[PDB]
This record gives structure tokens, C-alpha cells and sequence, in this order.
């Protein structure tokens, strides 16, 4: 059981740019045997490159592959709107074929900012027995956005989760919300409710809460 | 140029077996290894097992006493046979060749959840003082409670299709999946156009049709 | 025990000359057999292995070959470094028995 | 001698039991040996399923033996790897019980023949083990040598030593002289045999 | 620079033991397997003794078995060769060479400069 | 405060076997006795059996001949195995406490 290992986790780059792909394994492999898949979105992975260097039939001279011993690499001249999918490397020389973690890529822009948007709990639903809070960012590019939700001025972890959608088609940004669950009498005392964002777009934390019983 | 078609469950139990086929049309279906490629989310994709013509099975070390599969040479199909499968086990299968190179099937999601189906609950979302920022604020309605993976909301029966989100559904630990959606309209718009949040649960029947205003 | 025994004890030759050195086997021996250049007053320095190599640093006019008994090293291009003492090694069994060598002269 | 070694790491018996070793003839025994990494090691039995117990080396359910096995990490090791070792990666079917296959034919795992030259979907069969003294546990070599006890109608020829102990004279002793049993006074004798 | 520093060697009176010392420079010592060659003046390249690269697998030549003791020191990159029941037939110049496999299917890639023993009266 | 959750075949025809499971949540499973309760129209409610983690099983006398009950205690699991289901085993069935007073299940 040779582990495969992918180092680039989320690889994002300008289109028609030069990307390039790393595949260390936890062995050496027998001959050179490592293949490159390829899986756009709702279908299943098509090879690439097959042993490690050469390419298969109808693929693009566009691909690219290298390496031998634990190191390989996928080279991709051009990064073609018909591209950005997510890249698997399997291996042969061994009894179980293993396949890589898996690396993505996709369309880069320039940083935008999220919108925060802050919502309070429904008189129905805390009729029901759950107080969910919801905080809500709207068009920003980086990936990485955190939410630290506090409580009557305390820090609180562990009892919220987060959604993020697949990247917009138009404008190629990403919207994400956390919902914070919340018990009865726990929401029915605590006064002041918040998420805390730290992002890229703007330097300062930008902050904005709600009270329970104005509007 | 091979066609491989499968079927099976796609919803399941824990403690239950599962079965699924695949079938080949077109070159000859003898003299080749035809594998099991499982891809589930957060790992990998990983290799479940061969077979061919005359029975002979690799297996994948893991899945080792769980896994069977079986072959039926008058018809050109195989099968694969999981046994006491849990929570773990919800992912993609795929039918292939022997090393997946050359032809692959078409993917058979499999989800093992112990709750029965229960109807969507619609939860109006009123856009605050705070949200709204002039003209810029975000409707929505929070459904809750499904056990069913499938459901659509669409606003104002698709007349209002611009600025929609619409966030991927959030498994709960009660195994009821949640789902929420929002729009951004400016506040003449939302005042002057109500918009509704319409839903239909395939599985449920159910078309709850909320609207929520300041 | 496998002793190694060439038959050439020496040869005469002169710079860019052909010349082959033959070693022998008393049991078969696959392809675990090495050659080595003896420089007196040196260490020997090995210039094929497996009986059939070029080690990474010789020139390639060294030409090993043979298989079983029999193995012979082909040289086209002397020069004057080739003027030593050459021994075959077998590598089958634990005891490693070298050859009695072969002095290179110069005519 | 080979039961009382403490080098060997596996010495599962299955036919026989080690004590009684000795005290069994049989017609033929065969060794059969051949060195594999270390987590292929427990696929070497009868009734098992992996790469190395369906294309390289399987034994019969009905088996009459033992299999030894001990690491060798120290004997087989280079620094860059050892690359002499090979096994048979793809077949097209299970090997009979007992059956050696040494064959270079290009796998054809795809629709395109291909006339004995590698490329896409044709691959060599016979793929080498990566050997290196840096290796951990379970990737280290394993010399395995695999004795088969075989039992026909021709005589045994194949016994366990014979031990004996020293003669006395002159007493009522029992006698066990090369199978004649029973009681007696034994004396030396002038008696002349042929 | 890869090389092999050897020492330990001398005139020593027939009877006694005499240990020589060959340092390892270049490379990782726990990893290659340590060979021992001799050569007597006027005379051919004889071996002597191997040993793996863990130090736990040693085989001696045919002749100076039982007599001829040969150890490893990894943590020192040195090598311990111990002789015993030292005879007046061992004048010779002694080599240390490295190897890649303990059976040396490879190895003899690299060699030091040897150091001269001399037994008499 | 355990979430108790059944799954089973709700379907079935004559002379087959119906088969329950109810998977246990919240606190602690073991010293502690599992109940199956069926309730039906035109009747009332009626008592199945029990079973701990022992394996001990208690069982209703009017329907003795055809209940078996196994629990799974690695995954905290109990069944129900009714036997030879005539026309008349059309109910609800449920899973709760030995007694039923504290905590009951779905249907």
C-alpha cells in the first residue's frame, strides 16, 4: 500500500499560464508506472499521461509529465478554459492501485471583499425548539474565510458549520455561510450575537452584530 | 469501444448489504479484469477489486472481508456485493477495465443513512435593519429538516434567477440534511416585488411556497 | 569454493592495440563476476561489474562479456593507463576468489 | 537442527507438527525458496489471496510441509536499491497449485494488440521490488523456503536420525538391534558371519 | 571528496594481535557493507572478510577463518578488524574497500590507499 | 437522554420474516433492557419482548413461538426477527425501555 501524497492543495492560476503538479509518493515506483487523471465535474476521470512521461491517444500536446523514483510532475503549457478540474495520480507498480488526494484547479482574479450579512433567529423556529444564527459573505475570491462566533462577549467553538458554494460562473467569486445551532434557554439568556471574519481583502476585521429583542 | 452501464441501490441502511451491476456492451466481454473504482468525499478514489470471466477475484487489502464480487459470462455482467455497510461507506462507484485506462462507467452514488424520509419545513429569514445597508440586504428562507438528498428553491417560480446562491445541503448529526438559500435584491425591488422561495421535495411531495418581507 | 584462473599471464602490446583477457570459472557462475585495474603502488580501481558494465567514471572501451565459465574483456582503444594488473572476482558464493592477474607491457 | 534455530521469525507448521518431525519417513521432500518483502510473507499458506499467492508462487489447499521464513535485510540491500528482485505484477488468470510461469509477453489490458511491444494499456508483467537498507519493517526482504513433504508408494527413502545409546555385555538387557526386539544376555562370540 | 582513511598497521611480533582501523569519510558508514582485501609483495589480491551494514552478518575468507575477527563501529564511521592467532605468512598490505550489497553484487566502487603489516622476528 | 431510531422493511408479504432494528444513541446501552411495543388498529397496544446485552430475552407468551431477538453490542444495535407474518401483523412497531416509561422510539 503505497501512500500518495498531492503537496499543491488548491492550485489557482490566470488562464493561458503555466501550471505544474507534484505527485510524491511513499515509495519508489517499479517502472516509472504513474499515471494523471483527470475529472471534470459530474464525470468520471479520463487519463492524461501514462508512464510518467508519455501521453495517451486524442490527449492535447498541451500536456506534460516528468519524474522518476518518488517524484513526479504534470506540466500543462497552457491553461485552456477546458482545463480546470481536478487532477488524480495513479500508481501500478504495487498490488492495490492507489490514487492521489487530489488537487484542483481554477480560474484566478483579483481579490475581492465579503459582504457580511447578519441575520437573527425566526419567531417560528424558536417556537420550534432552534435558535439558529446565520452570518453570510458574499462575493469574495480567496478561498480562506474564517468564522469565530461570540457569545455575550465569549468565545465559543465547535457548535457551528460552514457551507461554501462552487465558484460563480460570471464573476468567479465564492459565497459562504455558517450556521451557529443554539438550545432554548441558552438562546433565551445570552443577549449579543456575532461572527468574527478575518480575511485578505481587508486588512482591518470587520465586525457587525445584533441584539435580540430590537430590530 | 466499450459501453459500460450500472445499476443498484442508491439509498441504503446500516447492517445491509450492497449490490450493484455493471453491464458491457460492444467488444468481447472475456479475456479482461473488470474492476470497482469507489471515490468518496474527502478521500480518494480507491480500489475495491477484479474480476473476469472465470471467477477469479483480486481484492484491495482494506476492503478484504467485505467485498465479493461475481460474474455472469451469459448475459456480460458483473456484480459487486458489500456487506454491513455503515455511514462510511457513502461515496461514488465506478465500473472499469482492469486499471481504469481505457473506458469507465458512469457513477452510481450510494448513501447509507439510517432515517426515514421526512418533509422539507420552510423557515422565512427576515432581512434586518443591520443587512440592509441602503439597497443592498439578502432574502432567503432556511430549510431545516430532509431526509432526501434531492430538493430545489427556486424564487418567483424562475422568474427571479440573478443573484441566487444556492448553498450545497449540510448533512445534521439527527441524519436530516439542511439547505439554505438567499438572494440579493435591491430594497425598491424587494418593497415594490414580493418573492416567494418556492420548493419541491420529489420524494415528499411537498410544495411550500413562503414569502418574507422587513 | 570457486577459483578464478586467466589464462593470459600477461600480454604484449602497444598503445591503441587490441588485446582480450579471458577468465575462467571451475563452477558455473551466472553473472557475478567483476574485473579490477591494479596499478602498482595504487588501489585497484573497478571498471566492470556483473560482467558485463561500464562503472561511472571509465571511459567507455572497456567491453566485458561472457556468461557462465567463460569471460572475456574486450578492449579497442589502449592506452598508456592501460598498463597494470587486471583480476576477475566472482560474487556466487561467500568465499570471493580473485584471479592471478595479467601484467600489460609495453612493445 | 532446523526447529531449534532462533534466527527463523515464521516457522508455522501445518501438515505436521514440529516435535514429531523426525520421527516420520517420507518419499521426496521438496525446498522450494524464494525471497519477497515482508508484508507478503503471510500470504504464503495454503488458502490465501494476493498478488504473490495467485501469480507467483500458490500452494495447495491439501499441503503436507512447513514454511520458513527469516528477515534478510542485511544479505539483500543496496543503497540505491537492489532492482534483482522481481514478481509477476499482471496475469490474465490464477496459477495452478505448485506451477512456476517465467513469461516476458506483454499484458494487453486494453482493445489495440500489440505484437509484443510495450506502450498504451500493454505493460510488462514482471515488475522488481524496491530493496534499500533505509527501508522500515514490512517493505525489508524475507527469504522464504517453503518444504514440501511428499508421501507415494515407492519406499521411503527419507529418515529421521536413528539415535542409540552404548552396549553393555554380560546383563539381562533389552535389545533394540536395528529392529530385532527382545531380551537377552549379550556375549562376545567367535561365531564367524558372512 | 568521497574517501577512506585507514590505520592500525605495523610491525608487530609473530603471537600477538594486532587491530586496524579503516575511516569512513563521504557517505553514510550505516548503509554500505565493508570489505577487507590483501595483497602480499609479489603476489595477487587475496580477500579477507566482509560485513553487512547493520554489523550483525560476517563471513571470513577460507584462510583465516576462526583466527581473523572483523566488527563495525557506525556512530565511530570506522571499522574494526581484529586479528588473532596472528601468523608470520600475513605480511601483506591490507585494503578497505566499500561495497552496496554484503554479497557485493554491485559494490567495490570505491577504495582508500591500504596500510602496510609486516611480521618477522 | 438516548435517540432511539428504527429502520426496517416496510413491505412484506405472507409467510416471510419480518426483521426491525433499533440503534441506540445518548447514554449508555448496556445494564438495560430493550422492549418491542405493536400497536394496531382495532386492537390496542401490545408487549413483544425484551433483551439486554447479555443476550437474556424475555418474550411475550402469546406470541413465543415465532419472536427471536439478537442484540448487537459493538454498534449498540437490538432486532427484531417476527416469523412466519400473516395478514394480522400489519402495525406499528416500536422500540423503547424495558418499560417504556422513560424513553420510546418512532414507530
Amino acid at each position: 500500500e503505497i501512500v500518495m501524497t498531492q503537496s499543491p492543495g488548491t492550485l489557482s492560476l490566470s488562464p493561458g499560464e503555466r501550471a505544474t503538479l507534484s505527485c510524491r509518493a511513499s515509495q519508489s515506483i517499479s517502472s516509472s508506472y504513474l499515471a494523471w487523471f483527470q475529472q471534470k465535474p459530474g464525470q468520471a476521470p479520463r487519463l492524461l499521461i501514462y508512464g510518467a512521461s508519455s501521453r495517451a491517444p486524442g490527449i492535447p500536446d498541451r500536456f506534460s509529465g516528468s519524474g522518476s523514483g518518488t517524484d513526479f510532475t504534470l506540466t500543462i503549457s497552457r491553461l485552456e478554459p477546458e482545463d480546470f478540474a481536478v487532477y488524480y495520480c495513479q500508481q501500478y507498480g504495487d498490488s492495490p492501485l492507489t490514487f492521489g488526494g487530489g488537487t484542483k484547479v481554477d480560474i484566478k482574479r483579483t481579490v475581492a471583499a465579503p459582504s457580511v450579512f447578519i441575520f437573527p433567529p425566526s419567531d417560528e423556529q424558536l417556537k420550534s425548539g432552534t435558535a439558529s444564527v446565520v452570518c453570510l459573505l458574499n462575493n469574495f475570491y480567496p478561498r480562506e474565510a474564517k468564522v469565530q462566533w461570540k457569545v455575550d462577549n465569549a468565545l465559543q467553538s465547535g457548535n457551528s458549520q460552514e457551507s461554501v458554494t462552487e465558484q460563480d460562473s460570471k464573476d468567479s467569486t465564492y459565497s459562504l455561510s455558517s450556521t451557529l445551532t443554539l438550545s432554548k434557554a441558552d438562546y433565551e439568556k445570552h443577549k449579543v450575537y456575532a461572527c468574527e471574519v478575518t480575511h485578505q481583502g481587508l486588512s482591518s476585521p470587520v465586525t457587525k452584530s445584533f441584539n435580540r429583542g430590537e430590530c | 469501444e466499450v459501453q459500460l452501464q450500472q445499476w443498484g441501490a442508491g439509498l441504503l441502511k446500516p447492517s445491509e448489504t450492497l449490490s450493484l451491476t455493471c453491464a458491457v456492451y460492444g467488444e468481447s466481454f472475456s479475456g479482461y479484469y473488470w474492476s470497482w473504482i469507489r471515490q468518496s468525499p474527502g478521500k480518494g478514489l480507491e480500489w475495491i477489486g477484479q474480476i473476469n470471466h472465470s471467477g477469479n477475484t483480486n481484492y484491495n487489502p482494506s476492503l478484504k472481508s467485505r467485498v465479493t464480487m461475481s460474474v455472469d459470462t451469459s448475459k456480460n455482467q458483473f456484480s459487486l456485493k458489500l456487506s454491513s455497510v455503515t455511514a462510511a461507506d457513502t461515496a461514488v462507484y465506478y465500473c472499469a477495465r482492469e486499471l481504469g485506462h481505457d473506458y469507465w462507467g458512469q457513477g452510481t452514488l450510494v448513501t447509507v443513512s439510517s432515517a426515514s424520509t421526512k418533509g422539507p419545513s420552510v423557515f422565512p429569514l427576515a432581512p434586518s435593519s443591520k443587512s440592509t445597508s441602503g439597497g443592498t440586504a439578502a432574502l432567503g428562507c432556511l430549510v431545516k429538516d430532509y431526509f432526501p438528498e434531492p430538493v430545489t428553491v427556486s424564487w418567483n417560480s424562475g422568474a427571479l434567477t440573478s443573484g441566487v446562491h444556492t448553498f450545497p445541503a449540510v448533512l445534521q448529526s439527527s441524519g436530516l440534511y439542511s439547505l439554505s438559500s438567499v438572494v440579493t435584491v435591491p430594497s425598491s425591488s424587494l418593497g415594490t416585488q414580493t418573492y416567494i422561495c418556492n420548493v419541491n421535495h420529489k420524494p415528499s411531495n411537498t410544495k411550500v411556497d413562503k414569502k418574507v418581507e422587513p | 569454493d570457486i577459483q578464478m584462473t586467466q589464462s593470459p599471464s600477461s600480454v604484449s602490446a602497444s598503445v591503441g592495440d587490441r588485446v582480450t583477457i579471458t577468465c575462467r570459472a571451475s563452477q558455473g557462475i551466472s553473472s557475478w563476476l567483476a574485473w579490477y585495474q591494479q596499478k602498482p603502488g595504487k588501489a585497484p580501481k573497478l571498471l566492470i561489474y556483473a560482467a558485463s558494465s561500464l562503472q561511472s567514471g571509465v571511459p567507455s572501451r572497456f567491453s566485458g562479456s561472457g556468461s557462465g565459465t567463460d569471460f572475456t574483456l574486450t578492449i579497442s582503444s589502449l592506452q598508456p593507463e592501460d598498463f597494470a594488473t587486471y583480476y576477475c572476482q566472482q560474487a556466487n558464493s561467500f568465499p570471493f576468489s580473485f584471479g592471478p592477474g595479467t601484467k600489460v607491457d609495453i612493445k | 537442527v532446523l526447529y531449534n534455530s532462533a534466527s527463523f521469525s515464521t516457522f508455522k507448521c501445518y501438515g505436521v507438527s514440529p516435535t514429531k518431525l523426525n520421527d516420520l519417513c517420507f518419499t521426496n521432500v521438496y525446498a522450494d525458496s524464494f525471497v519477497i518483502r515482508g508484508d507478503e510473507v503471510r500470504q504464503i499458506a495454503p488458502g490465501q489471496t494476493g498478488k504473490i499467492a495467485d501469480y507467483n508462487y500458490k500452494l495447495p489447499d491439501d499441503f503436507t510441509g512447513c514454511v520458513i521464513a527469516w528477515n534478510s535485510n542485511n544479505l539483500d540491500s543496496k543503497v540505491g536499491g537492489n532492482y534483482n528482485y522481481r514478481y509477476r505484477l499482471f496475469r490474465k488468470s490464477n496459477l495452478k497449485p505448485f506451477e512456476r510461469d517465467i513469461s516476458t509477453e506483454i499484458y494487453q489490458a486494453g482493445s489495440k494488440p500489440c505484437n509484443g511491444v510495450e506502450g498504451f494499456n500493454c505493460y510488462f508483467p514482471l515488475q522488481s521490488y524496491g530493496f534499500q537498507p533505509t527501508n522500515g519493517v514490512g517493505y525489508q526482504p524475507y527469504r522464504v523456503v517453503v518444504l514440501s513433504f511428499e508421501l507415494l508408494h515407492a519406499p521411503a527413502t527419507v529418515c529421521g536420525p536413528k539415535k542409540d545409546c552404548n552396549l553393555v555385555k554380560n546383563k539381562c538387557v533389552n535389545f533394540n538391534f536395528n529392529g530385532l526386539t527382545g531380551t537377552g544376555v549379550l556375549t562376545e562370540s567367535n561365531k564367524k558371519f558372512l | 571528496e568521497v574517501q577512506l582513511v585507514e590505520s592500525g598497521g605495523g610491525v608487530v611480533q609473530p603471537g600477538r594481535s594486532l587491530r586496524l582501523s579503516c575511516a569512513a569519510s563521504g557517505f553514510t558508514f550505516s548503509s554500505y557493507a565493508m570489505h577487507w582485501v590483501r595483497q602480499a609483495p609479489g603476489k595477487g589480491l587475496e580477500w579477507v572478510a566482509v560485513i553487512s551494514f547493520d554489523g550483525s552478518n560476517k563471513y571470513y575468507a577460507d584462510s583465516v577463518k576462526g583466527r581473523f575477527t572483523i566488527s563495525r563501529d557506525n556512530s565511530k564511521n570506522t571499522l574494526y578488524l581484529q586479528m588473532n592467532s596472528l601468523r608470520a605468512e600475513d605480511t601483506a598490505v591490507y585494503y578497505c574497500a566499500r561495497a552496496s550489497i554484503t554479497t557485493t553484487d554491485d559494490g567495490m566502487d570505491v577504495w582508500g590507499q591500504g596500510t602496510t603489516v609486516t611480521v618477522s622476528s
